[PDB]
């Protein structure tokens, strides 16, 4: 956020599952005062969660609401991509994520994780919010190890490049 | 940047002084005599001409001093910047060696501008930290290597690593032209749903780019049905297209070639060959119309580790007037139809 | 144009061929005056092709995208209306216009043709280019016949009242 890094909770939940015919498309309503780029990125994350869950039909035959809270600066907008994908996947699979786990990082249409900014601020906020495990893009490893020795003491870290690894460590 | 406010307006005095038809009799206020100023060679520097009144712009020969590309900046650094900084900091080549490759890396990752002052600042920074290491007794000879540069100038302002060093099906590397110039982007395509099929497009939402992507998708579908008829993917499947938002509106629609290549690569399941960037707007029949910003597009191709770029045929003259250091190691294919680009992607 | 007479090619093309109607994207001359002129010309071309050859659905659903070059004073700009209507009708019917033909004039919403300016400059431009037939608003015939005899000797002039006559002498 502007002058800070306060952690946010994205949440998910619209008509109930019809279970009558599997010809419909299902939909995602997104809120959180998104700029144009933020709405496009949330749509990309929606599509990638739908494609990742090729295995069931919860993303393709359900109408969902997505809420990402306000506060992330417009530059730091799409840094909630992996968080959005994880929220959708957890809602679909019907199981929570790890209890003290925070993440950040832009996701492309195919699963590539892009570097973000404000690693120091996000890390300070994660530590003050009781977070013990933190998932970051790979290209921010030098950015994270350029921190002081007390900005990270008992903070388990995972640097990743593709969302499959985030999924593995979140479930 | 002359004052034109409350007190005075010396722009009229300059308009009388810099007039070639009234230089011969200047007539300042102290001397009541007129002085001939016709042999004085006047030179006036300006950052922008907009804030020069038109009767004054009309009296001067406007010469544009443009910036330098990475190679000219490297020549400037080797010949002037680094020697002058050595002299100003009291170091030589044996105490601190700035090589041409580390200078190239500095210019590529940090000094991505039009002028030279920032490159000079970075050079002074490196030599200055070297001098501090020497004086404090840590070392007696510093060596700046492309791995040891990081702890001298900080975090690189620009990233050399790209989104995909090897592209999977659906994503094709296209290069664009921004207001900063020279951008490379990965046009991506996936599928949303598991009998008519549809296209969902995100990215640089522009009203003309909408129709551009539409007709690119239509031509892709037709080309697929004529090339491989027993394949029904691009007709019965619902897909999602994504175009990164670098290109300015003018060249927003210049990505039609890459969009068609992406849709076809996804529908065929065969990845496009590596280090291949493309440009060009497509018509309905597949005509490849000319694109702009070829200098910036070529510099971007070079910086992004690309080798073989694909350009419209009628940009041949626009390309073959670019210097050899800009286009030496590039192999270029010029195309007048989309069948040839299909061949170029094997 | 501000430099004198000039000769420009008004060009319509096709792009992206019962629920929708074909739009039109003017690209050359920007400005509200020429925009409204292009709209009026498009509507009249549609009505003309409706009452004449009422079968082809081309001009109604095609997404034409014409282009009018940029050189003309802001007052003379709307004097390309009849040229625009003729370019649209030619692209629709798939029949090129009479070969050595130049035309100028403002078209109304029902096809009436209005007088224009710069007759001498336009005539000299048409004569400097290769033009043997010129079409002018009937209310400009005085201005045409005031010119010198060595200007207006090699071209046959047609003074028109309503666009049906341009359609006659242009196809």
């Amino acid at each position: 956020t502007a002058m800070g890094g306060s952690t946010l909770f994205v949440e998910t939940s619209r008509p109930q599952d019809k279970d009558a015919k599997g010809d419909k498309d299902g939909s995602l309503e997104v809120t959180g005062q998104l700029g144009e780029v933020m709405k496009e990125s949330a749509r990309i994350a929606y599509t990638f969660a739908r494609a990742f869950l090729m295995q069931n039909d919860y993303l393709v035959t359900s109408h969902i609401h997505l809420h990402v809270p306000e506060g992330a600066t417009p530059k730091d907008g799409p840094s909630a991509g992996c968080t959005i994908v994880t929220a959708l996947l957890s809602l679909a699979m019907g199981r929570p994520v790890r209890q003290n786990l925070a993440m950040t990082g832009e996701v492309s249409l195919t699963g590539k994780i892009l570097p973000v900014g404000g690693i120091k601020e996000k890390t300070i906020a994660a530590k003050r919010a009781g977070v013990t495990c933190i998932v970051l893009p790979a290209e921010n490893k030098k950015d994270f190890y350029d921190l002081a020795a007390f900005i990270t003491e008992g903070l388990e870290v995972h640097f990743v490049e593709h969302y499959r690894e985030i999924f593995d460590i979140a479930f | 940047k002359i004052g034109r406010g409350y007190q005075g307006d010396p722009s009229s005095a300059l308009l009388e002084l810099l007039d070639p038809e009234q230089n011969a009799n200047f007539l300042d206020h102290y001397l009541d005599v007129p002085v001939d100023l016709s042999k004085v060679l006047f030179i006036c520097t300006a950052n922008v001409t907009d804030t020069i009144p038109e009767p004054l712009r009309d009296r001067m020969e406007m010469i544009n001093v443009s910036g330098y590309v990475a190679q000219e900046k490297l020549a400037i650094a080797e010949r002037y910047l680094v020697p002058q900084a050595r002299a100003l900091c009291g170091l030589d080549e044996s105490k601190a060696k700035l090589s041409s490759d580390v200078l190239t890396l500095l210019i590529k990752q940090y000094c991505r501008e039009s002028g030279v002052r920032n490159l000079q600042k970075q050079v002074e920074k490196v030599l200055r930290k070297s001098a501090y290491k020497i004086v404090s007794g840590e070392a007696e000879s510093v060596e700046v290597t492309p791995e040891n540069l990081q702890d001298f100038v900080g975090k690189p302002v620009f990233t050399v690593e790209r989104m995909y060093d090897v592209t999977p099906p659906g994503v094709v590397m296209g290069l664009a032209w921004t207001a900063m110039g020279g951008s490379t982007l990965f046009v991506e395509t996936s599928l949303r749903r598991p009998k008519d099929g549809s296209l969902e497009v995100t990215g640089q939402l522009g009203e003309v780019m909408k129709e551009s992507a539409r007709i690119a998708y239509t031509f892709a579908r037709a080309f697929l049905m004529q090339h491989a008829p027993a394949n029904d993917y691009l007709v019965t499947s619902h897909i999602h297209l994504h175009v990164p938002e670098g290109a300015t509106p003018k060249d927003g629609p210049s990505a039609g070639c890459t969009i068609v290549t992406a849709l076809l690569s996804l529908a065929m399941g065969r990845p496009v060959r590596q280090n291949l960037a493309m440009t060009g707007e497509v018509s309905l029949t597949g005509k490849i119309l000319p694109v702009g910003g070829i200098k910036e597009k070529t510099i971007a191709a070079k910086r992004a580790g690309v080798t073989c770029i694909v350009l419209p045929a009628e940009n041949k003259k626009d390309f073959y007037d670019l210097a050899a250091f800009i286009t030496e190691g590039l192999e270029v294919h010029f195309v007048e139809h989309y069948r040839e680009i299909f061949d170029i992607a094997f | 144009t501000a430099m004198g007479g000039s000769t420009l090619f008004v060009e319509t093309s096709l792009r992206r061929p019962g629920d929708k109607d074909g739009s039109l994207e003017v690209t050359g001359q920007l400005g509200e005056v020429m925009k409204e002129s292009a709209r009026i010309a498009y509507t009249f071309a549609r009505a003309f092709l409706m009452q004449h050859a009422p079968a082809n659905d081309y001009l109604v659903t095609s997404h034409i995208h014409l282009h009018v070059p940029e050189g003309a004073t802001p007052k003379d700009g709307p004097s390309a209306g009849c040229t625009i209507v003729t370019a649209l009708l030619s692209l629709a019917m798939g029949r090129p216009v009479r070969q050595n033909l130049a035309m100028t004039g403002e078209v109304s919403l029902t096809g009436k043709i209005l007088p224009v300016g710069g007759i001498k400059e336009k005539t000299i431009a048409a004569k400097r280019a290769g033009v043997t037939c010129i079409v002018l608003p009937a209310e400009n015939k005085k201005d045409f016949y005031d010119l010198a005899a060595f200007i207006t000797e090699g071209l046959e002039v047609h003074f028109v009242e309503h666009y049906r006559e341009i359609f006659d002498i242009a196809f």
